[PDB]
DNA sequence: GAAGCCACATCCTCTG
DNA sequence: CAGAGGATGTGGCTTC
């Protein structure tokens, strides 16, 4: 199986996801070792592609995520002016500042893959 | 930083560049940051007596110096027999931030 | 070789020991288990997540998926934990779209290796 | 004070 | 053989 039965339920029942429900502090997590001037351009350059390396700072939790099924609605860095705007543990689920390379963000549960998913059994 | 309280190499080692009466065993090579090492086995020999490490030689001692590189605390002179120099505009980045 | 759960139970891995020295050769090379069907050539990354240091580095991070199973020639943890302090690495499945299974209290990661104090 | 650091210790290894 | 360097134990020293 790709997903867990009860999916909607893990969601708002696992302590992992309700604590990522929330907006926490995330950070670029990519190219630790080089200086401000590159990781500015690797991330931005990324971004457009559609992918990069977040994590939220609070709890720890890193990821890799991919803007996609260039994209419009997934990568948006018209929204304002500075900053840009999958299946976890077996649940579907979907800013950062371009000089600081730090913001918020959050998880929100898929009910439209979720359905799809479940489908698939 | 625990170079004052606890004794290093950089730190020992210079206590015998700056003092005349160890030209025996080493000294200053010209204007710019540089050194030669006399008599290398008693060089460690010292270092031994003052680390409490009888066994060392220069071999050990040696190795020590050359993870120094990475870090940008002092570099090689090529090719030269027991020729290293300082990386001062480094150490005092090394003692302080920017 | 000896297996764990995840917090995705569609994914397993190796037993990664309680506490280990900043970047040394692991004890048991690191495994990656495919229960579901992965096309044999998969990326598969990993990312240590902990409140500290939110991103370790790492080295040999990626790995290649081959006959359902990830093995990863030599991972190492260089970026350390803290006091008591242990990553929730994550674990990546670079596919359409890509799977990610955490796992809490992985290793405690210091300068030294545990010794007889 | 064990638990993390730290800056060498000891070691054997290649290759110019 | 000196010289750069991976691995891994060691002991003094700050930090919880
Ligand atoms: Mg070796």
């Amino acid at each position: 199986p790709r997903v867990v039965p009860d999916q909607r339920s893990k969601f708002e029942n696992e302590e992992f996801f309700r604590k990522l429900s929330r907006e926490c502090e995330i950070k670029y997590t990519g190219f630790r070792d080089r200086p401000h001037e590159e990781r500015q351009a690797r991330f931005q350059n990324a971004c457009r592609d559609g992918r990069s390396e977040i994590a939220f700072v609070a709890t720890g939790t890193n990821l890799s995520l991919q803007f996609f099924p260039p994209s419009r609605e997934y990568v948006d860095l018209e929204r304002e002016a500075g900053k840009v705007y999958m299946i976890l543990n077996g649940v579907c689920v979907i800013w950062i500042d371009l000089q600081r390379l730090d913001g918020m963000g959050c998880l929100e549960f898929d009910e439209e893959r979720a359905q799809q998913e479940d489908a698939l059994a | 930083m625990p170079g004052s309280g606890q004794i290093q190499l950089w730190q020992f080692l210079l206590e015998l560049l700056s003092d005349s009466s160890n030209s025996s065993c080493i000294t200053w090579e010209g204007t710019n940051g540089e050194f030669k090492m006399t008599d290398p086995d008693e060089v460690a020999r010292r270092w031994g007596e003052r680390k409490s490490k009888p066994n060392m030689n220069y071999d050990k001692l040696s190795r020590a110096l050359r993870y120094y590189y990475d870090k940008n605390i002092m570099t090689k002179v090529h090719g030269k027999r027991y020729a290293y120099k300082f990386d001062f505009h480094g150490i005092a980045q090394a003692l302080q931030p920017h | 070789a000896e297996l764990v759960r995840t917090d995705s139970p569609n994914f397993l891995c190796s037993v990664l020991p309680s506490h280990w020295r900043c970047n040394k050769t692991l004890p048991v090379a690191f495994k990656v288990v495919a229960l579901g069907e992965v096309p044999d050539g998969t990326v598969v990354t990993v990312m240590a997540g902990n409140d500290e240091n939110y991103s370790a580095e790492l080295r040999n991070a990626s790995a290649v998926m081959k006959n359902q199973v990830a093995r990863f020639n030599d991972l190492r943890f260089v970026g350390r934990s803290g006091r008591g302090k242990s990553f929730t690495l994550t674990i990546t499945v670079f596919t359409n779209p890509p799977q990610v299974a955490t796992y809490h209290r992985a290793i405690k990661v210091t300068v030294d290796g545990p010794r007889e104090p």
